[PDB]
């Protein structure tokens, strides 16, 4: 898929709850001194936008591919499809923003984990979580893709259950 | 360039068309000025 | 309180430039970089110079309070009483400064853990003590540490 | 130019005698904005902003601040160029047909260029009004034999993604049933933050006759006006009657932030440079006009149809 | 300054295109008085006088005269400073994104600084309007994740020491019960000697629909206005509809001696001098605004809440 | 000192902010003057 | 010398000369790389070619 996604016959119809857009600005709270890196991504394997990515050093360049929490390099916050370039916030930096999830029913304050597809899921799935992820809001569906506001702050000392 | 202006003198057909459109626009503006509801 | 505002009748003699910085009112850190990330958050209690955890629930936005362990989120290095807000250094950012110690047992070269009350106690590891615990007043002990994360 | 082109001179002299279009009554002055185009398509971009988080308190030192995002949306509009031809008397032949206080062959229905142009313009302007209200081009009272038009070219009646209400033929004469559908349609309306705006009502003659009937010492018209005033922040509600409609009721706000009209600046009739001439006294001329340019947001127009069978 | 700071130049040129806040319609011109304070608290002192005894008759010789006393009351108001950050294109980069009839990356959702500031300011003003009416700050339709605020920072709806009325959920659709509660609240209202003043009524859209219903050839709105005119010396009574309210009714006078708004003269959005820059074409800017400053006397606002559950 | 004046030339940022505050105030006064309830 | 730090003028001149060499390589060959092996090529956009490719 894509982020921008088209001519319309008519325009689409308060200030509240207007941020529920797939192409919304990922950082709920931004900050200067946040490190952002550029990498290449596979244009036919998996679309890394708003997903946890890992570094795959290929024979021609270092790419980023959707990955699990065990081998996560960071979070892909934006993509330039013209150059097929992914922008990554390293895991060493804090993040507070909207990410792609696969569970349409997640409550606030729950512990979360990133799966092999770079997707937010409930931490009770069984895999030992290695990152501190907490749900700051209930998951909402855009009609279909599920998004959720999360706070990610570093790695977890001892893997939980 | 408006046909409502007496001093206006068009040079070619293209300017004549521009004057007509300006004339129509001003009449619509004048209509809304004089309109009462 | 960070700055107990009390009126005095005589000036206090302050001329020596040594042993003047170890005080409960000295906010911030001993060494600070321009590229240090700072976040202000609503707080409860008084988590000044302590480890803070983020507590999530009329529904209100999440706040912070003194805590640690698996729930450790950051360090509160400064506080504003009027706005009831606390400046917090996230755990993903290293910090150097004086923090609250549980007791006087902490010494140099000691690995320290943030307890449930946000106080530093000897042994995951979070910080390495740099000096011995000093009693500012009553049971308040301050120790210089170099926070580096969680093990 | 005027020294050489008699016809251009004649048009410039008689341009003021053409009456104004009646469609201007259906829009606020701010809702109409001309564009420079004859035929083709044009893309309109609308920008918005939204709040991502609660605002950040500025106290002591802080680097993490809440952010404000942006969004865009593109709408395509189509414009079509249409033409007509009419016959008139050649300029040099007017002297041989100037009768007693009237010019032209009564037997042959021939007119001077100036009179021919004025009458032709009036007819075309009426046709343009029909399209803007209905979205269709037809010269029949039945409304059939409609000329095929491009997509993204809609009138107020056939604009897609709006609240359409239909009344069963069994209740074609029951004002209570008709008003019930109106109330349901009015509830479904979505004005958002622009609800404080005047509203416009367009009805057909049959509907207007039913409205003035007593409310089953109040009239259905008064009840309807009060109901609309309940949602538009007690503002002006205008009611208009048009013979171009048939058992239809149109309600839409007169707000430029919801419904915008963007006609080509050549939409109204304009003479063509080419003139057909031959050895006789009869010549031919062409008139150009452009259709299209209506833009509206989703779920802001209420269209009620009273089925007759 | 305009020769060096392009952004300051851009703000000044486009500052006039931001529409006025709608909160001005809820206050009389005399009720608003700006103050000079960004963040902190301000103490306002109100003085009064009173008569100690009956006046003294001046006749022949007398030294013992009746006295007039004085009293004071101190009120503290809290003001809060908040900030927002938004991204935009850089001035030197706009030329490479100036497309036909528009500027900016449709794909990247980047806008020039002038357009970005206008959109950002509009959203912030909407948030400010919501706070004044309600007293709460939130960005969700559910009204949750509210930003905790300081004491002595109240809106019209949540101001303490006022008349509060509740309608049971079982009577949520009975206008007679709703109007009965309104009358009881109006009875408890205490305006004293300042009763001769215009009154303002604010209702939610759901209540507005109920108001135009026939009274149980008279409307509930008409009965309400007459009842208010009885207590306010038959002054003007205004009715306003706001989508920011849900099942609430607000009635309060527009007298500057009873309810006074003292916003900071920096309350409306104001650009900040700091602009984030790097080697790329994207820059960041900050907008400041101030919240707080509403002061009202006791028992002068009627707040009716219609419970839904 | 307001941004409405064509002859007003701000010197520094503080004057620029004060002009904006004045401009907001003047617009409020203008709004109430033209308001007819 | 001990820290390999130069005035801005000389630093800019050397850096520009290096980039110009890289630009020359891309025009003739159509590929961008910093290795004599020619591997670890930077991925480019379509319809971007050199004389050799």
């Amino acid at each position: 898929y894509s982020k921008s996604m088209i001519e319309n016959k008519v325009f689409s119809s308060c200030f509240k709850s207007k941020n529920e857009r797939v192409d919304a600005y990922s950082f709920a709270c931004s900050s200067y001194t946040d490190k952002i890196e550029e990498y290449l991504y596979d244009p036919a394997n998996s679309f890394p936008y708003k997903r946890g990515v890992k570094l795959v050093p290929k024979e021609n360049s270092i790419y980023v591919e959707v990955g699990a929490d065990t081998d996560m390099y960071g979070i892909c916050v934006d993509v330039c499809e013209f150059s097929c370039t992914a922008y990554v916030l390293p895991i060493t930096n804090n993040f507070e923003g909207y990410l792609v999830t696969r569970n349409p029913s997640i409550k606030i304050g729950e512990i979360l984990d990133i799966n092999n597809n770079g997707v937010i899921i409930k931490a009770g799935g069984g895999p030992p979580t290695a990152i501190n992820i907490y749900a700051l809001s209930d998951s909402f569906t855009i009609n279909s893709i599920n998004l959720i506001k999360v706070a990610i702050f570093g790695n977890r000392g001892l893997e939980k259950t | 360039a408006s046909l409502l202006d007496s001093n206006f003198v068009p040079i070619n057909f293209t300017e004549f068309v521009q004057a007509i459109s300006n004339t129509y626009k001003q009449r619509r503006i004048q209509f809304y000025e004089n309109l009462k509801r | 309180m960070k700055n107990p505002q009390h009126d005095a009748s005589l000036l206090s003699n302050s001329n020596e430039f040594r042993d003047k910085n170890v005080e409960f009112f000295a906010s911030g850190g001993t060494r600070t970089s321009k590229f240090d990330k700072l976040e202000n958050h609503p707080f409860l209690g008084y988590p000044y110079k302590r480890g803070v955890k983020r507590v999530i629930q009329s529904h209100y936005e999440p706040h912070v309070e003194a805590g640690g362990g698996e729930d450790l989120y950051g360090i509160c290095i400064d506080i504003d009483e009027f706005s009831k807000t606390a400046t917090i250094v996230p755990i993903t950012n290293n910090f150097e400064g004086y923090l609250v110690a549980k007791d006087s047992t902490v010494k140099v070269k000691d690995k320290l853990i943030f307890n449930k009350d946000g106080a530093l106690e000897k042994v995951t590891i979070n910080a390495t003590a740099l000096t011995d615990a000093k009693q500012i007043s009553n049971e308040v002990y301050l120790v210089k540490v170099a926070v580096f994360g969680n093990k | 130019l005027f020294d050489e082109n008699y016809y251009a001179k004649a048009v410039a002299n008689i341009i003021g005698e053409v009456k104004d279009p009646i469609m201007y009554k259906w829009f606020s002055p701010d809702q109409i904005e001309d564009v420079d185009l004859q035929m083709g398509y044009q893309k309109t971009v609308k920008w918005d902003a939204f709040l991502n988080a609660n605002p950040t308190t500025i106290a002591n030192e802080v680097n993490t601040i809440s952010t404000i995002g942006f969004s865009s949306e593109v709408v395509r509009l189509n414009y079509l160029k249409l033409q007509y031809k009419f016959r008139h008397l050649k300029q040099t032949s007017e002297k041989f047909y100037t009768s007693d206080s009237y010019i032209g062959d009564i037997n042959n229905n021939l007119l001077p260029f100036a009179q021919a142009y004025k009458l032709a313009s009036s007819e075309i302007i009426k046709l343009i009004n029909h399209f803007v209200l209905t979205g269709t081009v037809s010269i029949q009272k039945d409304g059939k034999n409609q000329k095929r038009l491009l997509p993204n070219m809609y009138g107020l009646l056939n604009m897609p993604e709006q609240i359409k209400e239909e009344v069963a033929s069994g209740d074609k004469d029951k004002m209570d049933k008709i008003f019930e559908k109106i109330e349901a349609g009015l509830s479904k309306l979505e004005l958002g933050d622009e609800f404080s705006t005047p509203m416009m009502v367009i009805v057909d003659p049959a509907t207007s006759l039913k409205l003035v009937k007593p409310y089953a010492c109040e009239k259905w018209e008064d009840v309807l006006i009060q109901t609309i005033k309940a949602i538009n922040n007690r503002e002006d509600v205008y009611i208009e009657t048009s013979n171009l409609l048939k058992h239809k009721i149109l309600i839409y706000p007169l707000n430029s932030e919801l419904i915008k009209f963007k006609p080509s600046k050549y939409m109204l009739p304009t003479p063509n440079e080419q003139v057909d001439k031959d050895s006789t006294d009869v010549a031919h001329s062409y008139i150009d006009f452009v259709l299209g340019g209506l833009l509206a947001t989703r779920k802001t127009i209420l269209q009620v149809n009273i089925k007759q069978s």
